[PDB]
RNA sequence: GCUGACGACCAUAGCACGAUGGCACCACCUGAUCCCUUCCCGAACUCAGAAGUGAAACAUCGUCGCGCCAAUGGUAGUGUGGUUUCGACCAUGUGAGAGUAGGUCAUCGUCAGCU
RNA sequence: CCUCCUAAAGAGUAACGGAGGAGUACGAAGGUGCGCUCAGAACGGUCGGAAAUCGUUCAUAGAGUAUAAAGGCAAAAGCGCGCUUAACUGCGAGACCCACAAGUCGAGCAGGUACGAAAGUAGGUCUUAGUGAUCCGGUGGUUCUGUAUGGAAGGGCCAU
RNA sequence: CGAAAGCUAUUUAGGUAGCGCCUCGGACGAAUACCAUUGGGGGUAGAGCACUGUUUCGGC
């Protein structure tokens, strides 16, 4: 469960999730990726769940990425409280993800182990996505 | 209120707005007393023809056009009235 | 100054050649000597700070000035400004009579004394030393002493290298090894 | 700071008036202040407000 | 140091330069001293005297005396173009002997400051 | 130097009667005695040491 | 041709490295009587001077190592009108930032002095 | 009441929105003239250390700014020293802000003053919080009034 | 002809008051609006890590 050691302010505005990864669409480490389709919120529950399906399935032998790290608190209000007297507290932490990012990289292992382990990952998460390789341009 | 996490982190204060800002822009004719920027340090300096009070505004100290500048070794904003 | 006079005549012209440097306005010079007492009991007694510049003012034949802290440090319980030391810089005639005198009256009545290292030098030509004890100054006497304390001679030289501030301070005759 | 009051020693009954803090200024404050009933600059002496 | 001379003379040739009268600058090395009348705007030279002139180039230089004679001399030259009321600009140098002696032949020599 | 705040300093003739070899410089120790050299007599110090003084078994068996 | 003073400008002007310069000028430099300096110190400031040196500094010159500057094209955003699956898209106007090619070891003014 | 954000690149702009401060301090911590430059890091050095004071080399501020934050600060607004009272009196062209009541900035003029050799600078403090209308009553001044008249009482005006 | 459901204040909050907005009368007369060209200041959208933080991997 990723979260950010400390911050320097314990809640945040809601914010929007506008336009496409053009930083992050890449595979920069790896050999091997799995990118959105879509956009949405990463939950830091989603980012381990995946992560674990990755590693079960790759078995020590490769080396995995992850790309996104979940750095925004979301704030949530308790079950029969109205509506206002302040901001509720945090209780879970997202990524924001545009369509482009890659979430996952893969790299020292065969491409079908890759594939396999990234369709695993993929099926663990809230995003439309697809498996990229790594190009030089 | 299954959680109790209504947690009361009491902040609702702010003081009162100041209007500071720029006043007069370049090329606009000005008399002197007129005041030009209110603002908090020196975000903008006095060239020539602009004072500069306790509080840093800057006013005009003669009549003619307000001029805004980039001078200087610092590449600091100036503010300076040209007779004209 | 006697030394002052040997250096202008013949310790410069050596020193130039010993060192192979082409112009006459390369060769290192001392350019001050500073003493310092810093007492850092200060600030809690108020005696030993004007025992040590009394024993300052008897060394090095200027009144010293009281250094003072520049920050405040729990752990040896110091606040700003609170006086922690003593300080003297000697220039000139008045430099080179107090080396002369430390050279040739004092360092041989060090106890114990087996030579100055060399690598003490800082790096830029300037050297530091340490005298424990300061009673080995002629000027403060035994008989009538407040305790024992130290102090610490700079010699801040022209050199901008440590051969050259070593060759200099050959030239004086210092005790080094 | 309490406040106290600086009076002309003109004996013009002008004053100024101002604060101080009677711990680290326990004597009694003078300055030369100008006095307008007599267009002229002379001591002022502190008083009780 | 030259770079420190010229980091405390900046406040005064400001000012003077707010105030947009004719300036006085001094500049005295230990072997010359000149002097030399800046327009309000600060780019022009109108007046100048120094110890490279012919009259005093060859005499006592770095001297009190010539810092004196330096000043008499740029008053009168102040005087023939035009100028009376100038702000004396010790340009970091201590107002005090040879940029005083000048100063003070300057003064007495007509310019008015 | 300013005027009436240093201490005394003037003229001392070290001597290191050891190897016999004398110093003459400026300190501020107040000698006893005032030996004379060659120029005039300075307050005079005696030296016991100076710079010029200061520096298997089983066959014996 | 060079030096100095004062400016314009404020990195394409800077940093770094190397080279040249002592007739003028500048800088170190000599001494501390005198003026004046130091909570101590002729270090700095100040004065009186020229025995010495361009070593340092400074000035000038060279270069792309850093810095700085910087397109064109594209992309993002966006005013107005329309559409929308609410992500955006179309018409029109506008148009970055980053990055790339490239550029840069400044350019001028007044006055004085030596040549 | 002050600072930041929300606040949509002029101003303004709400929420029981997100975060922090104030209800003071200072006769120097004000004025001026003169002077200075910080935090750190490494190397050397008696006690002495991770870190005291001393020396050196880099160091445009990674410091400081009485205090929160923001903005600013090298001509430093930061840090010293000498002398001082401009933390003045009468005002104020002209602006900012503003429902009003208030609030803010201000060159210049007169008089007296301080510092400076001078041109000058100074009407509090880097600025933005440190605050409370009127009534009533007190106090220091004042010829303005003074119920027949001269006073006085009381009232008014200026300061508090 | 033609609003407002705003700002400020209020033992105020569904009341009231100044201002804003409506109307009528008078004064004034282009000082107004739109567009073209043009002089400004900005820190938002976007973007980016140069600061404050935060994040991953590798080297050390």
């Amino acid at each position: 469960m990723l979260q950010p050691k400390r911050t320097k302010f314990r809640k945040m505005h809601k914010g929007r999730n506008t336009g496409l990864a053009h930083r992050g669409s890449t595979v920069a480490f790896g050999q091997f990726g799995l990118k959105s389709l879509t956009r949405g919120r990463m939950t830091a529950r989603q980012i381990e769940a995946a992560r674990r399906t990755i590693t079960r399935k790759i078995k020590r032998g490769g080396k995995i990425w992850i790309r996104v790290f979940p750095d925004k608190p979301i704030s949530n209000k308790p079950l029969e409280v109205r509506m206002g007297k302040g901001k509720g507290p945090v209780e879970y932490w997202v990524c924001e993800i545009k369509p482009g990012k890659m979430l996952y990289e893969l790299e020292g292992i065969s491409e079908e182990l890759a594939r396999e382990a990234l369709t695993l990952a993929a099926a663990k998460l809230p995003f439309k996505t697809t498996i990229v390789k790594r190009t030089i341009m | 209120a299954h959680k109790k996490a209504a947690g009361s982190s009491r902040n609702g204060r702010d003081s009162n707005p100041k209007m500071l800002g720029v006043k007069i822009f370049g090329g606009q004719a000005i008399v002197a007393g007129n005041i030009i920027v209110r603002q908090r340090g020196t975000e903008f300096h006095a060239g020539a023809g602009v004072g500069m009070g306790r509080d840093h505004t800057l006013f005009a100290l003669n009549d003619g056009v307000v001029k805004f500048a980039t001078k200087g070794k610092f590449n600091r904003r100036y503010v300076m009235v040209e007779e004209a | 100054a006697r030394l002052k006079a040997l250096y202008n005549n013949e310790l410069k012209q050596k020193i130039k050649e010993e060192l192979g440097l082409d112009n006459v306005m390369q060769v290192p010079k001392i350019t001050k000597i500073t003493l310092n007492m810093g007492v850092g009991g200060a600030s809690q007694d108020k005696k030993l700070l004007e025992g040590a510049v009394a024993d300052m003012t008897a060394i090095a034949g200027q009144k010293p000035v009281v250094t003072k802290a520049r920050k405040s440090i729990a752990g040896f319980k110091i606040r700003e400004e609170w006086p922690i030391g003593c300080k003297v810089t000697l220039r000139g005639e008045q430099m080179y009579e107090f080396l002369d005198r430390l050279i040739a009256v004092a360092i041989p009545r060090v106890r114990d004394f087996r030579g100055f290292s060399p690598k003490a030098f800082d790096g830029r030509g300037n050297y530091s030393l340490g005298i424990k004890e300061q009673i080995v100054f002629p000027e403060v006497d035994f008989d009538k002493i407040d305790r024992i304390r130290g102090m610490d001679v700079t010699i801040t030289t022209s050199a901008a290298t440590d051969d050259e501030g070593r060759a200099l301070l050959k030239a004086f005759g210092f005790p080094f090894k | 700071r309490d406040k106290i009051k600086l009076v002309s020693t003109a004996g013009t009954g002008y004053y100024y008036t101002t604060t101080k803090n009677k711990r680290t200024m326990p004597g009694k404050m003078e300055m030369k202040k100008f006095d307008p009933k007599i267009r002229q600059h002379v001591l002022f002496k502190e008083a009780k407000i | 140091k030259k770079a420190a001379r010229l980091r405390r003379a900046k406040k005064t040739r400001a000012h003077i330069r707010f105030l947009g009268v004719y300036r006085l600058t001094v500049n005295r090395t230990p072997k010359h001293i000149y002097a030399q009348i800046i327009s309000p705007n600060g780019g022009e030279v109108i007046a100048q005297a120094s110890t490279l002139d012919g009259s005093l180039r060859s005499g006592a230089t770095g001297n009190a005396d010539a810092a004196t004679s330096v000043g008499q001399l740029i008053a009168e030259r102040a005087k023939a173009a035009g100028i009376t009321k100038v702000a004396f600009d010790r340009s970091g140098f201590k107002y005090h002997g040879r940029v005083k002696a000048l100063a003070e032949a300057a003064r007495e020599n007509g310019l008015e400051f | 130097m300013r005027k009436d705040i240093h201490p005394d300093y003037h003229d001392v003739l070290f001597h290191d009667t050891n190897a016999d070899v004398f110093f003459l410089t400026r300190s501020t120790v107040k000698t006893k005695t005032t030996r004379e050299y060659e120029g005039s007599e300075y307050p005079y110090y005696p030296l016991d040491i100076s710079s010029a003084s200061h520096p298997a078994s089983f066959n014996k068996r």
